[PDB]
């Protein structure tokens, strides 16, 4: 859509005034956006401390481990992890595509079929310990990446439990782990996310024949050639 | 004017003869006296934020007071300006007072001002006059006030009207006079003009749609009909929460007197600007009794008790056209991973066990006091059995009637099935009740910020809307 | 909940009591006005 | 005047209180001043990315060009520009010098041309 | 007990509500936590500009001097000093234990001297 702009308008209060909900929403959005803009424009974006990924298959322990660290998303949200161990899985989960879109995009979108990983046992969550053998586990982890999603949910508060007064929503954040294929021609994959994210505005005419990972790798493979 | 409304022109033409017959007989004209009114005016301040002059022109209502300023300012703008102080001093009158102080009055060939303060000499009075003449041209110095204030002064008005035989009031004059003399002069002029027969009979039309507020007795008798014609049912309902509050105080009843056989009342605001209803009687005793009866039913206190386990669904073969409905449960998908016996989760998914609902009206004057409102809730919780939870709601006039009608019909159908299986439309009556319970809400007054007439208090005020 | 006292052998807190000394007193009370008629002694009116 | 100090007062709300606009103003000013103080004292001041100015004159094209970038003022406001092309002008505009004084300044001031 | 956790909830307002304390207190706390979390998790903790301490003894002068500077507390509060000269003292003062404890610290501790 567009890059986030600097908010220039925020209501001022006067005596003997009736107040509206938008009059408070406007100031809370203003302050939130200014803090986010500081973090994203004056420091930068991305993974700050390491989050190296490992996979363990022992006869008594089969899991995927992600090491502690912190990072900033492209929109000023701080993600902080510590020793995450994933042991159960659930395939065929329907996830909305608007989950990966910019917040300023207001369009609804269809759902895709991802695989989720969980740390705890659940109703429809198969454990990794029930895999047939090591080769099945190895075929499970082939040519795939992790992604950690920071989901926003607006939940309506209960109205009548003891007293029937009117109530309003709240905003909660959740962390989800999706195991994503590297390249699939018609399905969501890491390369498609990169294409949507970076190829937003036209590049110089000399770069026009490259994919985004290609345009990144051409710079690290510069010195093996051209010497 | 006819003091009557007709649906068809045939009814209008049918009654012209009565009005023409009684109009021509001077012995059917009565004098009336509307006892109490208020007056409004302005005060003019100086730079030191004190009052110097006060205007003599006064109005019986605030709307006219507000309207009049622009012509007045324009009249005093161009005319009362462009004059040398030498000529301005001829507009100031100075008079000695009992205390040997001087009171300055201002007159302009007429617009007059009285002067508020007192001075030690004629020179002080005249310079104050010049300063006031300069200040009176800036609207920024005008402050709205009520004359005769420590309550405002109450004034009397006079009028006249036409009655038929046996005390019915055929018509009323639309304007009121500050003294009996102007009333008598206007009556004499009207009588001579009507007797001269030098008539013109018209039928005029009103608005296509009009909703009216009404108050009824427990025996389905009509009182307090009302005079204002509303454009929408929703507006007529929202205005009902203010009529029901004004009717509780006898101070708001304006009294309409006369020499013989005509008595009545009008219901107005706290400030006597607007009329909500009026009615006329044949004697003092009927008027006195009618006022007391209206005040009684505007303060009816009580509550209704509704027990949720009786709202249980009962249909065992839902294979037909309709079945029983369900109550809301307020759960989210994340609850699928917890225990069904969790005291917090079980309370939300099971709305049929040991739950009780109490519904109370808010408008009675003892129930509008929040500190009283909270003490009543505490008493109900002490008396109830230990293991039962209560829901308490304070509702307005629109939702109180919506509940009572659906509630009454379900009780009657429930009794018939138990009393010999004789109910009709039991499920449909239930489903129309399960749609009103979730909609009950408490009424709070609107928020207004306080600084240094009804300050907002946290936890007991509501928010407004953007437009 | 039930209210009880603080003890140095069930917790490590006690009641704190110290002595009041007259000569070391400081007042916290500001005059509403100063230097004008009605608020000062006759010795302190400077005839500005 | 002087340097901007660290906010010292911000109300706390308790039940059944009367709401005054002064308290809301006080809390919003507190939070904004904290953000600005962070940016000024912990990062720095001035122009971050280049904003070189160029003047172009052609017989049919007269323009002044300011390149995109961002920057921080001394009070902590962020200015962000993108390819600004100045081609019209207005001479003799009377502008008050109060624009160039710090926000703690109270005096009234005349205008310049 | 633990390091400060990133907030994950703050009231959202809708028309026709009854307002209470928490719907304002939670947003104030949320925004303050955001600011201080920025300062401590992405910049760092401690004394930024030096604050050297010296002790001067003269026949007429006995004092302890602290030079100006700024610094960040481990919870994000900014301390800023300018040339403090300490000349008087008071011994045996009782200080609460919670003056040096974390803000979430719930326990029992005596005062000290």
């Amino acid at each position: 859509t567009t890059t986030i702009t600097i908010p220039n308008s925020y209501p001022i209060f006067t005596p003997n005034q009736v107040l509206t909900n938008k009059d408070l929403n406007r100031v809370v959005t203003y302050l939130d956006e200014q803090n986010r803009l500081t973090r994203v424009y004056l420091i930068g974006m991305g993974i700050v401390a390491g989050m190296e990924v490992s996979s363990i298959y022992q006869p008594g322990d089969v899991n995927i481990v992600v090491a502690p660290g912190c990072g900033i998303t492209s929109e000023g949200y701080i993600i902080s992890l510590a020793e995450t161990k994933l042991t159960h899985y659930q395939s065929g989960v329907s996830v909305p595509s608007a989950l990966f879109a910019p917040s300023e995009e207001q369009t609804a979108a269809s759902t895709d079929q991802l695989v989720e990983l969980f740390e705890q046992e659940g109703n429809n969550r198969l454990a990794l310990k029930n895999l047939p053998d090591e080769n099945a586990f190895a075929r499970f982890l082939a040519d795939q990446t992790l992604v950690v999603v920071y989901e926003l949910q607006d939940q309506q508060r209960d109205s009548c439990l003891l007293d029937c007064d009117d109530t309003g929503k709240d905003r909660n954040f959740r962390l989800r782990y999706f195991l994503l294929p590297r390249s699939v021609p018609e399905k969501l994959s890491a390369e498609a996310l990169l294409q949507q994210g970076f190829s937003r505005e036209p590049l110089p005419q000399q770069w026009r024949d490259f994919s985004i990972n290609d345009i990144f790798q051409a710079q690290s493979s510069f010195f093996q050639n051209f010497f | 004017t006819s003091k009557q409304r007709y649906a068809t022109t045939e009814q209008a033409q049918a009654d012209q003869d009565k009005l023409l017959l009684f109009a021509l007989h001077p012995n059917f004209y009565k004098r009336l006296s509307y006892k109490y009114y208020y007056h409004y005016s302005w005060e003019i301040l100086d730079t030191q934020n004190q009052s110097i002059v006060r205007s003599d022109r006064f109005f019986p209502s605030t709307k006219e007071r507000a309207a009049a300023l622009e012509p007045l300012l324009q009249s005093l703008l161009t005319q009362l300006s462009q004059l040398d102080d030498t000529a301005l001093q001829n507009l100031v009158i100075t008079q000695p007072t009992d205390e040997d102080l001087y009171s300055f009055r201002l007159q302009i060939p007429v617009i007059t001002f009285t002067g508020v303060q007192r001075y030690f000499s004629r020179t002080e009075a005249v310079d104050a006059g010049v300063i006031s003449l300069r200040l009176i041209q800036d609207v920024q110095n005008y402050r709205n006030i009520t004359l005769g204030q420590t309550t405002p002064q109450k004034f009397t008005y006079y009028g006249y009207g036409l009655v038929d035989h046996q005390g019915s009031l055929l018509s009323e004059y639309t304007h009121h006079f500050p003294t009996e003399l102007e009333r008598e002069l206007s009556l004499q002029r009207w009588l001579t003009h009507i007797q001269a027969n030098q008539l013109r009979i018209s039928t005029n039309s009103l608005d296509s749609l009009a909703y009216i507020s009404q108050i009824y007795n427990p025996d389905n008798q009509l009182i307090l009909q009302g005079t204002q014609r509303y454009t929408s049912e929703d507006i007529a309902w929202e205005q009902g929460n203010t009529l029901m509050e004004l009717a509780q105080d006898e101070e708001n009843f304006r009294l309409i007197d006369s020499d013989d056989g005509v008595y009545g009342w009008e219901l107005t605001n706290e400030g006597k600007d607007e009329i909500f209803a009026a009615q006329y009687y044949n004697s003092r005793e009927e008027r006195t009794a009618a006022i007391a009866e209206i005040q009684k039913y505007s303060n009816d206190e009580g509550f209704h008790l509704l027990e949720h386990i009786l709202l249980r669904p009962r249909t065992k073969l839902p294979d037909l056209t309709a079945g029983d409905g369900f109550l809301p449960i307020l759960v989210t998908p994340e609850d699928v991973n917890t225990e069904p016996d969790d005291p917090y989760l079980l309370a939300r998914t099971d709305p049929y066990s040991f739950w009780v609902t109490i519904v109370l009206p808010y408008w009675p004057q003892r129930f509008r006091d929040i500190p009283f409102r909270r003490f009543v809730e505490r008493t109900l919780r002490l008396e109830a059995p230990a293991h039962i939870a209560l829901k308490i709601a304070w509702v307005n006039v629109r939702q109180m009637r919506d509940f009572e009608l659906a509630y009454r019909h379900w009780l009657e159908q429930l009794a018939l099935e138990s009393c010999e299986n004789a109910a009709c439309d039991l499920t449909g009556t239930l489903n129309r009740l399960l749609k009103i319970l979730p909609q009950l809400r408490n009424v709070y007054p609107k928020a207004t910020l306080h600084d240094c007439n009804n300050p907002a208090i946290l936890n007991q005020t509501a928010l407004g809307t953007a437009n | 909940s039930v209210i009880t006292s603080v003890s140095p052998k069930t917790s490590n807190q006690d009641h704190m009591i110290e002595e009041f000394i007259e000569q070391a007193i400081v007042f916290n009370n500001q005059k509403l006005e100063s230097g004008v008629l009605g608020y000062e002694s006759l010795n302190d009116l400077e005839l500005g």
